[PDB]
């Protein structure tokens, strides 16, 4: 009979604490929670602005407890680090050869921030100046 | 002892050994051929070589011209009709090798690029980058895997070759990682285990280029041709020995004159003391270091604190390739029915005193196939042998083990080691004298001694690598005896040798224009003979 | 050893969605989040700009409604999906996760379309 | 001159006496250019000869060398000391089942390697006709993904396959979308069954872990993601073949 005996270290649920790329990860794939809180709030203000014309001032006056103010904060600051990240990893699912060169993330990415950036603007604009 | 059935087998798993591997395959489909190798195929050393490798390819070239090329560098040494051969056969494996997926460089049109490398008049070293030797080795290898016959054996460390009655019947080998012995039987066996860089106390070879098979045949009365011949590399750095290209220098980059210059240096107390043994490459520039030296610089910044743009790197000549090897005819095949000896481990006597850059590689591709083909062919022609005295023989193997595990005395292999490489480095070097060279076969023959006090205190048997260095510096220490005295007698100077002493400091056509035998008897004195070249349309003069 | 004949896994179809919401709440979520969660309840606008009137009459216009359902829903998608993915990582056990998560996606969909559906 | 000493910690193991690995301690002299495969030689040699461990090219082109320093996944031969001074721990290949010392069972990766047919095929142009016409641009297409050493590292290192040994991959994938990319090659459908498994690209959460480790910047997170773009748009023609 054989004389092996192979020691299998053990992963266990915890296995992401220890390196901190693990843990950046984590924030990363954990950014989804403030993106879904915000898109429930959304829905209670798409409902709520339906709903009635009273019953969006203690909508707003909702928003407007200190609490739910902070969270929003928090939900804003996940939303960037969401986007910062998803716009570093996203060129990695093209190939594309310039001049017998696969260009890399650098050109895609500066690109990606720009639209980002013109969006806001527009949004902004459209949304005060009228 | 377990009994493995197989057509042919195949010892080492390198570019030449899986050349042989696929063409037996290709060669015989209902094949069952046995592919081992101490370590998994795409470690082999093959995987370390940087240049390109050649072949006709431009249309102002020609064979007349390669050819020509070859034996002006073997010093006439070469067996003309295998150069013939080789030359002939370099752009049809490098083709296959193309058409198997090798990512040769190309040409903006599309086609194969090829580069001027070994200082050969016109270019014909094809290439991949300057990781040439990975891609041929791992296409290869890669492109192995789609055929059932070739059965692998992946970290099996062989101990010996049957052999009965002048004729090859099979071989034992070492399950590493099981510690047992293995039992393989086949009536042709194809050789191609690598050099024996490592012999050197600085060399380039990969930690298994040990030249176990070289000194595997020796056992068996079988000689080693020209084994007198070392090729030292340029650039070597501490202890790593770690290459440094030769392209650098073709364009600005910054030879027995300086060889030998730094060499006597250390005898009137000229020599500039640095921490090893400057090349400045600080002029050098991004784009050329990094397109032709990625590897030069990352072993350099590592090793030595040193970056390859930005200081310079400390160095001293170190052992690169073993030209000699076991002696084989224009198939390969050696003295002993059955049993070819394809790759560097070999002396197809295709490099006569001196291998010419990137014709190495282009070798393997090339004997390797040849090497497969007539062992498939001799393979079915064989005919049964007498059991009792095959199967008497591995015992022998068991047995000679046991004897060697149960060795006591107290040395430690590891400085035996050491001191082996040491005396190589200085009898065996660039420039021999009968003096040193002496020396060095009275420390050689001294340590053989001592190798039968050495113990092996581990006695574990899953993956025992204590044991096998062991085994290893044993081949080690035998081939490394042949070296020696093959160039104390050669009393001339030829291509890789070069002497100091009244009367041999030239080449002598006259009276050395043959090659050289190395035989090692059971009395354990090494003797050598000497065999005549193969002229054909280029004679010395 | 390895599964000569392997099942086609399905997960391209979420990855999909996933990968449109994730791409929508890089590049939309922050502005969004930065009018309706702050500059609105601090009332930090010009006149009535964030006003229930001019802010319904945003929602009823069809670029309005459509805006609306993809901002809510699309990031529900690439959200929900990772917090489904999130119990592996942490290997956490979860009764038909897969549903759950998927499942309670699939809900406000329809729900979010119902929303805008209607006005 | 004179020269530092290092104390360094090692996880040994052996199965025939040990019932678990547990750690060691040895003492070993060392400069800045002193490398730690150079240091495992050391210690063999003169402070326990029954240590175990794969090597040989000693310049990191061979990929035997995978071993785990300080919980990161490197390659000996190109690891040194001089940046270890505040504690070394090295231990046997990272989500892999130690055999002996840091000599790792292998077995699943080549498995893997080999399950993707790893070689061109259905390309009927033989050595006579000539090499095949390959231009720099088609050639990038896929020359990155083609570095491979075979190390062992990415997988040491992607959580998703320490979860899911099932997983064939990182590498192996690679290794395929290398060969998909190749212009030359035409066994595309030969290499997707595997590729679109539970345990193919859709194992992968995209972490981006293993393209920070290799030793050689071969970047597989790309491939792979690459590989899933490459998979979803095969999950849709095959949504739509009633043929
Ligand atoms: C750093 C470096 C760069 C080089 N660059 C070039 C170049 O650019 N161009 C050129 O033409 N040449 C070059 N060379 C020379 C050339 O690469 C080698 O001569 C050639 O690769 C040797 O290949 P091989 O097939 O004979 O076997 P190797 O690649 O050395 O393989 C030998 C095989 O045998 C196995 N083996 C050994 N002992 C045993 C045992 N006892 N039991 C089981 N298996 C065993 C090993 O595991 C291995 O698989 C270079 C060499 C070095 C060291
Ligand atoms: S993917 Fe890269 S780091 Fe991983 S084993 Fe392959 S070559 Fe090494
Ligand atoms: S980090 Fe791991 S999750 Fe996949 S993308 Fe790389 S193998
Ligand atoms: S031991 Fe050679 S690749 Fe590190």
């Amino acid at each position: 009979t054989t004389k092996r005996k192979p020691y299998v270290r053990p992963m266990t649920s915890t296995w992401w604490k220890k390196l901190p790329f693990y843990r950046f990860y984590m924030l990363r794939e954990g950014t989804a929670v403030p993106a879904v809180w915000f898109s429930i709030e959304l829905i209670f203000g798409l409902f709520a602005l339906k709903n009635g014309p009273e019953a969006w001032a203690g909508f707003v006056d909702f928003l407007q407890n200190p609490v739910i103010v902070i969270i929003n904060l928090i939900t804003l600051a996940a939303a960037l680090l969401h986007t910062k990240t998803w716009f570093e990893l996203a060129p990695k699912a093209a190939n594309i050869i310039v001049k017998d060169e696969k260009m890399g993330p650098e050109p895609i990415i500066k690109s990606l921030w720009a639209v980002t950036v013109v969006a806001t603007i527009v949004i902004l604009f459209v949304a005060l100046y009228w | 002892m377990q009994t493995f059935q197989a057509d042919l087998a195949i010892v080492g798993a390198g570019g030449a050994g899986l050349r042989a591997a696929i063409a037996a395959a290709q060669a015989n489909p209902n094949a069952k051929i046995a592919l081992i190798s101490k370590v998994y195929p795409m470690r082999s050393h093959t995987v370390a070589a940087e240049g390109g490798s050649a072949a006709v390819a431009q249309d102002h070239d020609s064979f007349e011209y390669h050819f020509h090329d070859t034996v002006a560098g073997g010093d006439w040494l070469c067996e003309q009709d295998v150069v013939d051969y080789f030359v002939h056969h370099c752009p049809t494996e490098m083709t296959q090798l193309e058409l198997w997926g090798c990512p040769w460089s190309r040409r903006p049109d599309g086609s194969v690029n090829v580069r001027r490398f070994g200082g050969m008049k016109i270019e014909r070293t094809w290439f991949a980058a300057d990781k040439t030797g990975f891609h041929m080795l791992h296409t290869l290898f890669q492109t192995s895997l789609q055929f059932p016959q070739i059965q692998r054996f992946d970290e099996h460390f062989v101990l010996d070759i049957l052999v009965d009655d002048g004729h090859v019947r099979g071989l034992v080998a070492m399950n590493m990682m099981e510690g047992t012995l293995v039992q393989i039987r086949a009536n042709a066996v194809v050789m191609a285990t690598g050099g024996a860089g490592r012999v050197y106390r600085y060399n380039t070879n990969g930690g298994i280029v040990t030249g176990d098979g070289m000194g595997m045949a020796l056992s068996h009365g079988v000689p080693l041709r020209d084994m007198e011949f070392v090729q030292y590399h340029p650039a070597g750095l501490p202890g790593s020995g770690i290459l440094m290209t030769e392209g650098c220098r073709g364009e600005g980059g910054i030879r027995d004159k300086v060889s030998q210059a730094f060499w006597h240096e250390w005898r009137k107390g000229n020599t500039i003391s640095t921490p090893r043994g400057y090349l400045d490459l600080r002029h050098l520039g991004e784009k050329k270091l990094h397109e032709r030296l990625p590897f030069i610089c990352e072993l350099a910044k590592a090793y030595v604190g040193v970056d390859p743009v930005k200081e310079p790197i400390p160095v001293r000549p170190t052992a690169h390739y073993t030209m000699g090897g076991i002696e084989t005819d224009q198939n390969c095949e050696t003295r002993i029915k059955g049993l070819f000896a394809v790759g560097e481990c070999s002396s197809v006597g295709l490099h006569g005193a001196n291998r010419l850059g990137s014709n190495s590689l282009a070798e393997l591709v090339v004997f390797g196939r040849l090497a497969g083909e007539q062992a498939t062919e001799r393979a079915a022609t064989a005919g049964n042998g007498n059991e009792a005295a095959i199967e008497a023989q591995a015992a022998g193997v068991e047995q000679r083990l046991k004897d060697l595990v149960n060795q006591d005395g107290g040395e430690n292999w590891a400085k035996i080691r050491d001191e082996m490489g040491l005396a190589m480095e200085e009898g065996c070097g660039i420039y021999r004298t009968p003096e040193l060279m002496q020396k060095t076969i009275d420390k050689l023959a001294e340590l053989q001694e001592r190798f039968k006090r050495v113990r092996i205190t581990d006695t574990s048997s899953v993956f025992n690598t204590d044991l096998l260095y062991t085994i290893e510096l044993g081949h080690g220490l035998n081939v490394a005896e042949c070296m020696a005295h093959s160039a104390m007698a050669r009393k001339e100077s030829r291509g890789a040798h070069q002497r100091l002493d009244e009367g041999c400091t030239e080449r002598d056509d006259v009276n050395f224009l043959k090659h050289t035998l190395a035989f090692r008897d059971a009395d354990g004195t090494t003797r050598l003979e000497y065999s005549d070249v193969k002229i054909t349309t280029l004679p010395p003069a | 050893m390895i599964n000569p004949n392997p099942k086609r896994s399905d997960e391209p179809v979420f990855w999909g969605l996933f990968g449109a919401g994730g791409m929508w709440s890089a590049i939309i979520a922050p502005v969004m989040i930065l009018l309706v969660g702050i500059l609105l309840p601090l009332g930090l606008f010009p006149g009535d700009a964030l006003s229930y009137e001019r802010v319904l009459a945003f929602a009823q216009s069809f670029i309005g409604r459509v805006f609306l359902f993809l901002m809510i829903v699309l990031p529900l998608w690439c959200g929900l999906h990772r917090m489904h993915h999130a119990m592996h990582d942490l290997k956490i056990h979860v009764p038909a996760g897969k549903w759950v998560f998927y499942g309670l996606a699939a809900i406000l969909t329809v729900v979010t379309l119902i929303g805008v559906v209607t006005i | 001159a004179e020269m530092k000493n290092l104390k360094i910690e090692v996880v040994r193991y052996n199965p025939e006496v040990d019932t678990a690995p547990h750690s060691a301690f040895y003492e070993v002299p060392y400069d800045a250019t002193t490398s730690l495969l150079d240091a495992l030689g050391y210690i063999k040699d003169n402070l326990a000869p029954d240590l175990s461990y794969r090597w040989s090219c000693r310049m990191a082109i061979c990929g035997s060398c995978g071993m785990m320093v300080n919980n990161v996944p490197k390659l000996a031969c190109k690891t040194f000391l001089r940046d270890y001074t505040d504690g070394m721990k090295v231990e046997a290949l990272a989500n892999f089942p130690i055999e002996r010392d840091l000599v790792v069972d292998m077995t699943h990766f080549i498995e893997s390697l080999e399950a993707i047919k790893p070689y061109i095929i259905g390309n009927s142009r033989t050595a006579d006709q000539g090499t095949n016409i390959q231009t720099p641009a088609q050639m990038a297409k896929y020359h990155q993904f083609s570095g491979c050493i075979n190390c062992g590292l990415c997988y040491a290192a992607c959580p998703q396959f320490g979860l899911n040994p099932e997983f064939i991959g990182p590498a192996a994938i690679t290794l395929a979308h290398r060969y998909n990319e190749d212009s030359r090659d035409h066994g595309k459908k030969e290499r997707m069954a595997q590729l679109n498994s539970q345990n193919g690209v859709w194992s992968c959460t995209f972490v981006g872990y293993c393209s920070e480790v290799c030793p050689k910047h071969v970047d597989p997170a790309a491939a792979i993601q690459q590989g899933k773009v490459e998979s979803s748009k095969d999950f849709l023609i095959a949504t739509l073949k009633p043929r």
